[PDB]
């Protein structure tokens, strides 16, 4: 079906120069107007450019023009943008959209590719086990943790039991502090589950090529 | 250059209920050709920002029928009739009449449900990260309402510490409750010269641990 994938994101240094991708398919991508739209960390949506169906024809908002570039290859049906001059301001989810002719404006969005411009360096996080002290039991049920702590940029992926444990999870949301994160996840399972079957934390951070697994022992 | 405004911010609506958002430009919009372009979209926790109402009024495909754009004026509304929980997200609207196309600040859907008390559950630091010098007692709040809750962590039965870390989640489609982790971080040389670690929900609920290892 229609499918948009945002790519290229990541951190880069101030000044620096990055270049998103935005592969579609299940449509023809010459026949359809494309666009840029970026979410800011307040969660506020940026309309970043837009460009026409035979390309040239493209718009770019005041704040980006001249340092931003919209571009579209329509025989492999990729959309590009190039990012000159960064700038702090820039650090943002960035989405591409597809335009319904004549009908809406952002008829389909992508997954996102977040970008970070900060001259602060990656860090690989650190990952600790959690659980209660001796193992200590609470009535049915046992809540086990995982804490990623210090890490840059912002993506970082966790699960547990490489995906086997979904139900009861409870992922928080990265909170940034002295230009480190830190987040944390916990899993809630029956006595029976974890002291019998060992519970791991499957932690991969992309930018520092880390991926750790942690089991949860008491 | 034209700005959209959204009111509230924030919005508790009872479950099965009706809801209502306002947007209004600061210069008329509505063309005299057939081509208004104010559209509303809605983010859901964790996903892209899905189409709901485009041109005004129209339906995009997909969406429930309990969705109207009633726009007009200068005011543009839309109108959600049987609020369910997985209509709980931010709702921006976006303008397009106008080159500079703007969005919305956002308007957070929260479903309001019955008062519940968080599962907390204190966890001593790691030996690991005690090797590396330090020290974090993470303690978690899950599964409580509304999201106004307090935590106070108690070193020694009686040291208020406040150098920590809050989260929240937002609100979980399934049950509507919401879910926090407050982490203390201290030295590994500051924890070691303590014994009683507590987490205080705020008769408030209490968790602690002892020692610093067992």
């Amino acid at each position: 079906e229609v499918i948009l994938v945002e790519s290229g994101g990541g951190l880069v240094k101030p000044g620096g120069s990055l270049k998103l991708s935005c592969a579609a398919s299940g449509f023809t991508f010459s026949s359809y107007t494309m666009s840029w739209v970026r979410q800011t960390p307040e969660k506020r949506l940026e309309w970043v450019a837009t460009i026409s169906s035979g390309g040239g024809n493209t718009y770019y908002p005041d704040s980006v023009k001249g340092r931003f570039t919209i571009s579209r290859d329509n025989a492999k049906n990729n959309l590009y943008l190039q990012m000159s001059s960064l700038r702090s301001e820039d650090t943002a989810l960035y989405y591409c959209a597809r335009y319904y002719r004549y009908e809406a404006w952002f008829a389909s969005w992508g997954q996102g590719t977040l970008v970070t411009v900060s001259a602060a360096k990656t860090t690989a996080p650190s990952v600790y086990p959690l659980a209660p002290v001796c193992g200590d039991t609470t009535g049915s049920s046992v809540t086990l943790g995982c804490l990623v702590k210090g890490y840059f940029p912002e993506p970082v992926t966790l699960t547990w039991n490489s995906g086997s444990l979904s139900s009861g999870v409870h992922t928080f949301p990265a909170v940034l502090q002295s230009d480190l994160y830190t987040l944390s996840s916990s899993v809630t399972v029956t006595s029976s589950t974890w002291p019998s079957q060992s519970i791991t934390c499957n932690v991969a951070h992309p930018a520092s090529s880390t991926k750790v697994d942690k089991k949860i022992e008491p | 250059d034209v700005l959209m405004t959204q009111t509230p911010v924030s919005l508790s609506v009872s479950l099965g209920d009706q809801a209502s958002i306002s947007c209004r430009s600061s210069q008329s919009i509505v063309h005299s050709t057939g081509n208004t372009y104010l559209e509303w979209y809605l983010q859901k926790p964790g996903q892209s920002p899905k189409l709901l109402i485009y041109k005004i009024s129209n339906r995009f495909s997909g969406v429930p029928d309990r969705f109207s754009g009633s726009g007009s004026g200068t005011d543009f509304t839309l109108k959600i009739s049987r609020v369910e929980a997985e209509d709980l997200g931010v709702y921006y609207c976006f303008q397009a009449s106008h080159a500079p196309r703007t969005f919305g600040g956002g308007t957070k859907l929260e479903i309001k449900r019955a008062d519940a008390a968080p599962t907390v559950s204190i966890f001593p630091p790691s030996s690991e990260q005690l090797t590396s010098g330090g020290a974090s007692v993470v303690c978690f709040l899950n599964n409580f309402y509304p999201k106004d809750i307090n935590v106070k962590w108690k070193i020694d039965g009686s040291e208020r510490q406040n150098g920590v870390l809050n989260s929240w989640t937002d609100q979980d489609s399934k049950d509507s409750t919401y879910s926090m982790s407050s982490t203390l971080t201290l030295t590994k040389d500051e924890y070691e010269r303590h014994n009683s670690y507590t987490c205080e929900a705020t008769s408030p609920i209490v968790k602690s641990f002892n020692r610093n290892e067992c």
